[PDB]
């Protein structure tokens, strides 16, 4: 129970023009990190025993894997070389608080159990872990009203609000899963699940628990939960799961096998024997049908959200947030483009927002205009026969 | 025809259509940058949690604990005792990682306390022994096992109990009543394996036997058995099939076993032969050319097609068990089960809603009812109703049949 | 890359193809982590198709690694934590194989 | 690299630059005409690269000279507006309105926008270097802020006209130029400047808005801004300068919620009713009425809170005494006390009596005659006690409600001055409670000759301090003033040294409360104290002061007497003031929040033990996780203190919130703190607070759009807070009772509506986070996360209500509190 | 490991075992359900009609159809095969009658229809699937009121009370509670609508169900909106 580790985050200006009270609102800001920053420097400014207890602690501590600890001041510890010595254990050492596997601390000459360094987390996994907080809040997701009504309800109501829940004896989904086309909003929706979360956020990408050697996969992945379940609340964002996760076939191969392998331990840590945490899960997806059913099972994945290719209000939505922060002529309807019944992700609509921007500085025009419109949207898509049907 | 933007086009734009506090507010967003920049840094690194005690639990002379006593012995294993030559021992050691030697005992004050594969040990420069010590334990093999029982019954697993029966007899009449087994002179099976389609009580009738049971109980974690360092694993498997022998019973329960060992062929999978290798030291100590005690297996598998025939053999996984999809009564019994704790009306069908939910898992009715109270949530109601039920099932279970009428 | 003052990094073929597990992803992540330290950071890619093209359902017929090493670059292109200052130029001698993806 | 076209125009530039060169001095104006010519037709166009003005950007200098060289005339200025408009592009010196001013004075819009825009800002920054002499040098630039001000108006950049305006120091010419179709857009960016200006600006634009809103009728937002200047003559104006009764009885809501009571003579239409309102008689009733149409009338002992049955010798039934209080308050029933009686107001070991007996006055709050009843039952008793608690029960019945008659008056005056520190010291409080926002003469009359006399404690001389303040916050009251610092004049260094003399000071501060700039009079006249007591009164009057103004330089100040090395309790409210400061505009709060971390981690435990206060001000039944976690991994520190202060704060942020995770919080540390009574009794009122009137109280003093400060609520906080800044004497022991402080605080969190007669309407509304989607710089606030409901209704933090219907207009454009809704004529 | 074995109708499984024909009954459980009722005073038929929408004017759903003016057959499965076994039924009916100048026993009639239902691929009848649809054939004859239920196998067997359609398992048991034999129609009618109500997620009332039966006297009498409000008054 360490505590969530959260993101921080500074706030916000509401005007995003550019006039006197942004200017205002961001010196306060100024103002308050420089008051913060003078008042460190004049804490350090105006500032035994325990330096020769560490002066006793060897210099070069080394790092030894505790085994069978024995006696009250003797036990067996591990070299990190396949060594092992019969050591002893100084009274400066916790005690009752040593367990077999942990990576306690070793006089590095005389070998004796000085420290228990409970902080061995792996650097493939705090790496993975969120200390910023992407400037992505859910004001930038125009429509997705349902599916960012599940996602509150899956991985924020059980924090916000967490008396609905009780006061009904149900437990809230722990598994989420966003699948959905090439681009549609799947990873914004987890982009400000970790902007408005104050959870322990941890992202991950299928491509990333899959590991060289024989047996590290599954250790990484078992050592993901284990950190995310002792961080809580917090959230693991698996971005493009399908990477480990597809059907589970009959392999012939070894590294096949070992990424199935993989998967299996990211199901039993998902939902296994024992028992899971507030840890709760969300996967990306760009082509759901061909994931594992136990992986896609509801008791890991309570939901599933489908991001289709907005409609015309949720397009419109699009436009709208994209060419906000675009000095927009008055010449422009974005109706035209709307109307047009073609895909178009946002992704998509940023782009052609981009690309009429582009267009008009091309023309040396700061201000865009619908014929700018128009070119971004013809050259920025890139991508049955007639009369066989009516 | 499309001209490219000159010095004095970009030393206009960015001068011509300008707001006059444009300058400031960049240098301002700079300056906070670089203040969370320096105050990130002052203010840096924690006290990483060292494990130091509180003080005056300490004892300083302690100096002296680590001047003498100093000797930090290694561990070694006396695996020939070179006969003893009556006298003049010369003992010698396996020290492992490092050699082998030929040494002597050293203020041993019970010389005869030695045996072959002690594990004494033994001093740095001059490997005379110095002080025996107790077998290893493997310590990831001891926390394989099951201490505190999970709270889950055989009450809360509906729509199982033909399975649940097969399991209760294979599981736990032989621990318990062997009186009937050996009046009829028939031995139980000693081995089961649950397999089902993904979700129908397999992990949960795992966790309830090891509630009801009276006996050791090992979860073998799958990934643990994996590892680099060929031979690792089946040592391990070794290990741990050693420690459950110790026990006066045991039970063993392999999850998810796909993991560990499916077909022998290899062809291009040379570089996987040691996870198959682990495996076949698992199928002899299932069953070999020893006795295996009273070590009763349970193994759990969504895909049992992909498992080696070896292992499925019926003298290893002899009482193979399948938890098919529930009827309409496990259905129904399911989804009392699941509502039983939910504040729900008092007149809602389940039998309805069972017959809503065909060809649904138990997880599936599970989801079912968590979305049911979830749109009751979503209305600010108490009370999850028929409707709410309804809706649920529609949003779960599906997400024209009109020539079915 | 002769005209440009920006880091010029360049994969082309099947460079981040490896036949050990999960070291084409590796191979990306390191890449990607170079161009962030030296930005700003132009990254041609000369035939992606080699590496990165329409996905197949993962069974024995499939080149599932590969897959994976396309997923990794493509969230390294646009994920959590957008890049700040590379740009990737991409070549292809047939586009309508590459994945929708990318 | 040009194309042919682009070249020759360069061409004819050059040669017309050549030209003006040349000394013919007889086809100047020619040239200067075709100069001026292409100049505006390329800058009035949409181009965004002006190529006349980029090709003249080699010749400025020599355009200068020859504006230096050739004979004054009409081709002087003639060519001295081109001059200016080339310099629009290239600066440094600010040429542009340098060669305006000798110019030909022309329309100010012929030359595009961008040559406006620019003109502006550089309008400002001369203004900014000119001196207070050279006001001749002055009229010239406010001649072209007149030219500049309409024609942003007419453009749509009614912001850049405020910013121009707020930034010449005139915010006063908006009233010529505003339209109907502008006041909504310009008084909106005016209210958002405010609150990060300084002083005297901070009041010109509430000025200035206010002058906007009356000039439009639009009065009920005219008389939310005269109250956040905390200034009566105006909203007696405002309330006074209405002809329509309906209105009238809205801003009477409003100034009802707020701590105000206007004395109306015997002239407006209904002068009968619009007291009632403003006196909070129908609070009572409409309370009651909300719990009914939500059953929550059902009175939940203690027990239901600790729900200690899943999952007794004197304190911890103090402990229950006080959550029954504050579970049940304003309901009038209760099972413990009411029902049954007599049992938990006796076994409660003496002094915690005192207080026991005041839960019934919390029960009964607003119910005047009921509290008169069930208290009166209890005021007469053989202990001294009971009638001390019941007096500071009848205190808190009257808090918030300006009965005509004056029941807490007399009973409470009967028993000041009294032969016991007592009875004193729970009439005073009550009295202190019943008329906060008061500010009347005869109770100040009868509380101010207390303080001095040889029958008087620390305590009861601190209390009436406490009530002082409390009846006279923010009006710098002469008497009171005068008053306190006799009383801290009179005193010796010890004497001085009790920790109840903290309140002396906070009465000081709290009759000073907002002032800010007029208080160095009082930090000038106390500069005579001992030295252990003068920091201490000088930084908690300057904090007080300062309350909510969000003085970044006080907060300096502040952050510096942190910063000082004392081995010290002006320290700690030191940090209880940069929280006071703070609490107004949301980017100052989160701020402040970074600033309390590291002040518990790079802190002494002086300031240690007073961060815990400041978040709970922060943040007033108004739970966020950020704050939560901070407070729950403080609350298992090895200092008292500290823990002690981060769970009562972890009570006040989830105050009245009935918080879920807070509660499972609260028990879980209940087990922890099981063997500590002295934990368990501040766990234990935590509780209470997270269920502080079953859901249904609000302690932040911030009401109307969280932009209004209520000064009476703030006065509670500080009461609270300060004594808790010595929790092991002040509150951990005899003066528990100061809790009551709260009462001044608790004020309901609903949205209720009527028709014109004061008769309720239940009409539908979607209640939803305060949240927009662009500002726009004067663009509105739109909900986001829409539910809903049928009022009446509760709302919490930052939700905000908004008509579901078209069918009924507000008369204010605020739906929190009380809200009388005209019929729209229109349709729906 | 059903892969080899039920991709045609002729192939057996190792356990002897024709998994087409128990796809069939299954596809037979996504009909709406239908509870046919055999007493001494007659046969009644109760139908759950599924009305999808509105603007489907109710008389396009034949649950209930009449095979002469003696037998009325209630159906469950899909509804072309329904048609076609119907057809097959009234045909059968008809040539009896014109052979033998008599009305074919419910027996016979579903005799003959298993006998067209027998053949699924049988390379002399032309269909090459089990028919998907189960009905239940209450008639009159000189036996009595008798009721008959046929499946997709042809495997028709008299039943004084069944159920079939989506809610058959969780109906039959309702049935085998409350029917006995000394029971008149009347009850018969009010226990199969009250059984329905308990098996259908609608609220029974006037449409959504049709009501049906035969008895030794009149012929086969369709129950119209009036009549079924009547009975649902107080069923
Ligand atoms: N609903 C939306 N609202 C706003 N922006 C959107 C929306 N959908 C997509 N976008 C835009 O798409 C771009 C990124 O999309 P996003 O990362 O959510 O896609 P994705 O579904 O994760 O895609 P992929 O499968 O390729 O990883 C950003 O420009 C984002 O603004
Ligand atoms: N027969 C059942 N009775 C009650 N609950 C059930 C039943 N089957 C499944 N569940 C519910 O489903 C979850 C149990 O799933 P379980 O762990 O048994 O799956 P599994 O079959 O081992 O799946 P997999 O191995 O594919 O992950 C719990 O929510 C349990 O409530
Ligand atoms: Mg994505
Ligand atoms: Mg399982």
């Amino acid at each position: 129970t360490k505590g969530p580790d959260a993101a921080s985050k500074l706030p916000l200006v509401t005007p995003h023009t550019q006039c006197r009270l942004k200017l205002l609102k961001l010196e306060r800001i100024k103002d308050y990190l420089l008051m913060e920053e003078e008042f460190i420097r004049n804490q350090e400014q105006m500032k035994e025993e325990r330096s020769k207890v560490d002066d006793l602690r060897g210099t070069p501590m080394s790092v030894g894997t505790l085994e069978e600890i024995i006696d009250d001041n003797h036990a067996i510890v591990s070299t990190s070389v396949g060594s092992e010595h019969y050591v002893s254990i100084l009274s400066f050492v916790d005690k009752d608080l040593l367990e077999p596997g942990c990576s306690v601390l070793l006089n590095h000459k005389v070998h004796a159990v000085i420290g228990v360094l409970m902080d061995d987390t792996d650097p493939l996994v705090t790496v993975m872990k969120v200390e910023k907080a992407p400037q992505e809040t859910y004001a930038d997701i125009g429509g997705l009203d349902n599916q960012i009504q599940e996602i509150k309800e899956s991985v924020e109501l059980p924090l916000t609000h967490p008396e609905y829940y009780e006061e009904m004896g149900i437990k809230p989904p722990k598994g989420v899963i966003l699948y959905g086309p090439p681009g549609t909003g799947k990873t914004l929706l987890a982009k400000a699940v970790a902007n408005q979360t104050s959870a322990t956020f941890l992202r991950v990408v299928g491509s990333e628990l899959i590991q060289k050697y024989l047996g590290d996969g599954p250790k990484l992945v078992r050592e993901l939960f284990r950190v995310a379940e002792e961080h809580a609340p917090s959230i693991v964002f698996i971005d493009e799961i399908d990477a480990i996760g597809t059907k589970r076939y009959d392999s012939n191969s070894g590294g096949e096998r070992e990424i199935q392998r993989t998967m299996l331990e990211l199901l039993n840590q998902l939902d296994g024997f024992d028992s899971r945490g507030d840890v709760k899960v969300i996967m990306a997806t760009n082509r759901i049908e061909t994931l594992d059913p136990a992986l896609i099972r509801p008791g890991r994945i309570d939901r599933k959200i489908e991001f289709p290719l907005p409609d015309e209000k949720t397009k419109k939505r699009i436009f709208q947030i994209h060419t906000s922060r675009m000095t927009l002529a008055d010449d422009v309807t974005l109706d035209d483009l709307i109307m047009a019944k073609d895909d178009l992700s946002g992704a998509d609509i940023k782009a052609i927002c981009t690309e009429a921007g582009l267009m008009a500085l091309r023309e040396r025009r700061m201000k865009v205009t619908n014929e700018d419109f128009k070119k971004s949207k013809e050259n920025v898509l890139y991508k049955t026969p007639e009369g066989l049907y009516l | 025809p499309i001209r490219a933007l000159d010095e004095g086009d970009i030393a206009l734009l960015k001068t011509y259509g300008q707001s006059t506090y444009s300058r400031q507010i960049k240098q301002v967003e700079d300056d906070i940058q670089q203040l969370l920049k320096k105050i990130n840094e002052l203010t840096g690194i924690k006290e990483s949690d060292t494990g130091l005690a509180p003080p005056a639990l300490w004892d300083l002379a302690a100096d002296k604990q680590t001047l003498q006593s100093e000797q930090p012995l290694q561990v070694a294993r006396c695996t020939k005792i070179i006969n003893a030559d009556s006298e003049d021992p010369k003992y010698i050691i396996n020290v492992k990682q490092f050699a082998k030697f030929v040494v002597d005992l050293s203020d041993q004050v019970a010389p005869t306390d030695i045996e072959e594969g002690m594990r004494v040990g033994v001093d740095r420069n001059k490997y005379q022994i110095h002080i025996p010590l107790p077998p290893k334990i493997d310590p990831t093999v001891t926390m394989m096992q099951v201490e505190e029982k999970p709270d889950v019954t055989y009450s809360d697993v509906g729509g199982c109990k033909e399975q649940i029966e097969k399991l209760r007899e294979v599981v736990e009449t032989p621990l318990l009543h062997p009186e009937r087994f050996v009046n009829l002179g028939i031995e139980p099976p000693k081995g089961v394996l649950l397999f089902g389609p993904p979700g129908t009580g397999k992990t949960l009738c795992a966790r309830a036997v090891a509630n009801r049971t009276d006996a050791c109980f090992i979860r073998v974690i799958g990934s643990e058995l994996v590892q680099k360092y060929v031979g690792e694993g089946a040592r391990m498997v070794r290990e741990l099939f050693e420690m459950a022998r110790t026990k006066k019973a045991c039970l063993i329960f392999f999850d998810e076993i796909d993991a560990i060992g499916g077909a022998r062929f290899d062809d291009g999978a040379g570089g996987d032969n040691e996870v198959q290798r682990t495996m076949l030291e698992l199928i002899n100590q299932l069953d070999g050319f020893d006795p295996r005690g009273n070590i009763k297996v349970l193994m759990a598998t969504n895909r049992p097609d992909t498992l080696d025939p070896a292992l499925m053999r019926p003298g290893r996984l002899d009482r193979k068990i399948e938890f098919s999809l529930p009827d309409l009564e496990g259905r129904t019994h399911i989804f009392k089960i699941h509502a039983r704790s939910m504040s729900v009306e008092r007149d809602i069908r389940f039998e309805l809603l069972a017959r809503l939910c065909p060809n649904s898992t138990g997880a599936e009715i599970r989801s079912v009812c968590t979305e049911a109270g979830m749109f009751a949530i979503r209305a600010r109601r108490k009370i999850a109703t028929e409707k709410d039920f309804l809706e649920a099932v529609n949003k779960v279970i599906k997400s024209r049949y009109m020539t079915y009428n | 890359a002769h005209h440009t003052d920006c880091t010029f990094i360049r994969v082309s073929g099947s460079e981040l193809v490896q036949k050990f597990i999960g070291e084409g992803a590796r191979m990306v992540r390191e890449l990607f982590v170079m161009a962030r330290e030296h930005a700003p950071s132009i990254i041609f890619m000369d035939e992606i198709d080699s590496i990165g093209s329409s996905r197949l359902e993962g069974g024995s017929g499939g080149d599932s690694e590969v897959q994976r090493t396309m997923l990794e670059l493509l969230n390294q292109l646009d994920g959590f934590e957008a890049t700040k200052n590379i740009k990737v130029i991409m070549a292809t001698n047939r586009i309508d194989i590459l994945d929708s993806a990318l | 690299e040009l194309s042919e076209e682009d070249k020759q125009l360069q061409d004819e530039l050059e040669m017309l630059v050549e030209r003006l060169g040349e000394k013919d001095t007889s086809l100047y104006r020619p040239a200067l005409e075709e100069l001026r010519r292409q100049i505006r037709s390329s800058t009035t166009s949409m181009t965004s690269v002006p190529k006349p003005l980029k090709f003249l950007r080699p010749h400025y200098g020599k355009l200068k000279e020859i504006y230096e060289n050739m004979a004054p005339g009409e081709n002087k200025r003639f060519a001295a507006d081109i001059i200016s408009v080339l310099a629009m592009t290239m600066s440094g010196e600010r040429e542009c309105l340098k060669y305006r001013l000798v110019g030909s004075q022309e329309e100010l819009a012929s030359w595009g926008h961008e040559y406006v825009r620019h003109l502006a800002g550089e309008v400002a920054k001369e203004w900014q270097e000119l001196d207070d002499a050279e006001k001749v040098q002055r009229e010239p630039l406010l001649t072209l802020v007149k030219e500049i001000v309409p024609y942003n108006m007419a453009h749509n950049a009614e912001h850049e006209a405020c910013d121009l305006l707020m930034e010449i120091e005139q915010v006063d010419m908006l009233e010529k130029d505003i339209d109907e179709n502008a006041y909504a857009k310009v008084c909106l960016y005016l209210t958002s400047c405010v609150n990060y200006v300084p002083e005297p600006e901070n009041s010109a634009l509430l000025r200035c808005a206010l002058g906007v809103f009356r000039k439009f009728s639009r009065f009920p937002e005219a008389l939310r801004l005269a109250l956040m200047l905390n200034d009566m003559e105006l909203v007696e104006d405002i309330f006074t300068s209405c002809k329509d009764v309906v209105v009238q009885k809205q801003m009477a809501f409003m100034l009802g919620r707020h701590g105000v009571f206007l004395e109306l003579s015997e002239d407006v239409e209904e002068y009968e009713d619009l007291t009632e309102i403003m006196s909070n008689v129908q609070l009572n009733s409409n309370f009651l009425a909300l719990a009914r149409e939500l059953d929550i009338m059902e009175p939940k002992v203690p027990d239901d809170i600790y729900k200690t049955h899943l999952e007794d010798s004197a304190r911890m039934n103090l402990a229950s005494s006080f959550v029954n209080g504050f579970v049940n308050a304003a309901f009038g029933q209760d099972k413990l006390l009411t029902d049954d009686g007599n049992k938990w107001l006796y076994k409660n070991k003496d002094h915690g009596m005192l207080s026991a007996a005041a839960s019934l006055g919390m029960i009964l709050l607003w119910d005047v005659d009921g509290g008169l009843t069930q208290i009166d039952k209890y005021l007469y008793s053989s202990e001294d006690y009971i009638k001390s608690g019941a007096l500071l029960a009848c205190g808190i019945v009257n808090s918030g409600v300006r009965n005509e008659c004056d029941p807490a008056l007399a009973l409470l005056s009967d028993y000041v001055l009294h032969n016991s520190n007592t009875m004193r010291l729970g009439s005073i409080f009550g009295l202190g409670l019943a008329y906060a926002g008061s500010n009347r003469e005869d109770v100040l009359t009868l509380l101010l000759p207390v303080m001095g006399d040889s029958k008087s404690s620390m305590e009861v001389a601190g209390v009436t301090a406490l009530a002082c303040g409390m009846i006279a916050v923010g009006s710098c009251n002469g008497d009171v003033t005068s008053t306190i610092l006799q009383t801290i004049m009179e005193k010796s260094e010890t004497e001085l040294k009790d920790t109840y003399a903290r309140w002396l000071p906070l009465g000081l501060g709290l009759n000073h409360l907002g002032k800010g700039e007029a208080i160095e009079a009082i930090l000038a006249a106390l500069e005579v104290v001992s030295e252990p007591f003068r920091s201490f009164a000088n930084t908690l009057v300057d904090v007080c002061a300062y309350a909510g103004s969000g003085n970044v330089l006080k907060v300096q100040q502040l952050l510096h007497i942190c910063s000082e090395h004392f081995d010290g309790a002006h320290q700690g409210v030191a940090v209880l003031g940069i929280a006071l400061i703070a609490m107004g505009e949301e980017i100052g709060a989160e701020m402040a929040l970074r600033t309390f971390g590291h002040l518990l981690r790079y802190g002494e435990p002086t300031l240690r033990r007073a961060v815990p206060l400041a978040l709970a001000l922060i943040s007033v039944s108004n739970p966020r996780l950020n704050i939560l976690d901070t407070l729950s991994k403080f609350s298992h520190d090895a200092d008292p203190e500290v823990s002690y202060n981060s769970i009562f704060a972890m009570g006040m942020v989830g105050s009245g919130t009935n918080n879920a995770r807070l509660a499972a919080m609260l028990r879980q540390l209940a087990q922890y703190h099981a063997k500590d009574p002295n934990n368990l009794f501040m766990v234990r009122l935590a509780q209470g607070l997270t269920h502080l009137g079953k859901g249904t109280l609000t302690l932040c003093p911030y009401h109307s759009d969280r932009q209004l400060m209520s000064q009476v609520a703030v006065a509670g906080l500080l009461t609270v807070l300060v004594s808790f800044l010595d929790v092991r004497n002040i509150i951990l022991g005899k003066s528990h009772y100061v809790l009551y402080g709260l009462v001044a605080a608790m004020q309901p969190r609903m949205l209720v509506t009527f028709d014109e007669e004061l008769r309720p309407l239940p009409v539908s509304v979607r209640v939803g986070q305060a949240v927009d989607v662009v500002g726009q710089a004067g663009k509105p606030k739109t909900i986001t996360g829409f539910q809903t409901h049928t009022t009446p209704v509760l709302l919490a933090h930052g939700e905000r209500a908004e008509l579901a219907t078209e069918e009924f207009l507000p008369v204010t454009p605020i739906l929190e509190g009380f809200v009388i809704l005209r019929k729209n004529p229109n349709y729906d | 490991t059903r892969s080899e074995y039920d991709r045609g109708v002729n192939t057996f499984s190792p356990e002897g075992r024709l998994f087409q024909v128990e796809y069939a009954i299954e596809a037979i459980k996504l009909g709406s359900t239908a509870i046919g009722i055999q007493t001494s005073e007659g046969v009644c038929l109760a139908v759950e009609k599924r009305i999808t929408s509105p603007l489907m004017e109710p008389s396009s759903i034949e649950k209930i159809v009449e095979i002469d003016a003696h037998i009325g057959c209630a159906m469950s499965g899909l509804i072309a095969d329904a048609k076609t076994l119907i057809d097959k039924a009234r045909v059968e009916t008809q040539n009896h009658w014109f052979t033998y100048n008599e009305t074919m026993t419910v027996e016979s009639v579903t005799q003959a229809v298993s006998n067209l239902a027998l053949q699924f691929g049988e390379e002399d009848a032309a269909m090459s699937r089990p028919f998907g649809v189960a009905l239940l054939f209450g008639g009159v004859d000189e036996k009595g009121p008798q009721l008959f239920h046929m499946d997709p196998s042809g495997t028709f067997v008299q039943c004084d009370a069944r159920a079939i359609g989506s809610a058959s398992e969780g109906a039959q048991s309702s049935l085998q509670e409350v029917y006995h034999k000394s029971m008149t129609l009347k009850e018969a009618i009010k226990s199969s609508l009250i059984i329905l109500k308990q098996v259908m997620e609608e609220k029974l009332n006037a449409t959504n169900i049709e009501l049906a039966t035969v008895q030794p006297g009149q012929n086969f009498h369709m129950f119209t909106k009036e009549e079924l409000e009547e009975v649902i008054k107080d069923i």
